[PDB]
């Protein structure tokens, strides 16, 4: 019953998404990967018969 | 048919009453009547404006 009863207001939502970055975040437990070599170097240090260290 | 007022949300329903709406079934002057005329004397354009005003 009532004036214009029926077709009453309704709720609508749009643009409903947001990739917000509020700065605070957590660091869980970590794990270490396998060690591997990068550039390396070898060599010789040599003097002579009479060349004090 | 019977016209209901504001208290009934303005609806019009079948039935009879005792307050009948009627209409004189005669054509009426549905326009603004004959625009007789206006005699303005000759003069400079702005002088004419003054006389009208």
């Amino acid at each position: 019953d009532g004036y214009r009863c029926g077709d009453k207001t309704a709720i609508k939502v749009s643009n409903f998404a947001y990739n917000l970055d509020p700065d605070s975040f957590k660091h869980g437990d970590v794990t270490q990967s396998d060690r591997q070599l990068v550039k390396t170097v070898v060599g010789w240090a040599v003097n002579d018969s009479d060349t004090p260290q | 048919w019977v016209i209901m007022g504001p208290g009934y949300n303005g609806e019009i329903k079948p039935g009879t009453a005792s307050n009948t709406w009627c209409y004189p079934t005669n054509p009426v002057t549905g326009e603004i009547p004959t625009l007789s005329a206006l005699d303005i004397p000759d003069g400079d354009e702005v002088d004419v404006q003054w006389r009208l005003v």
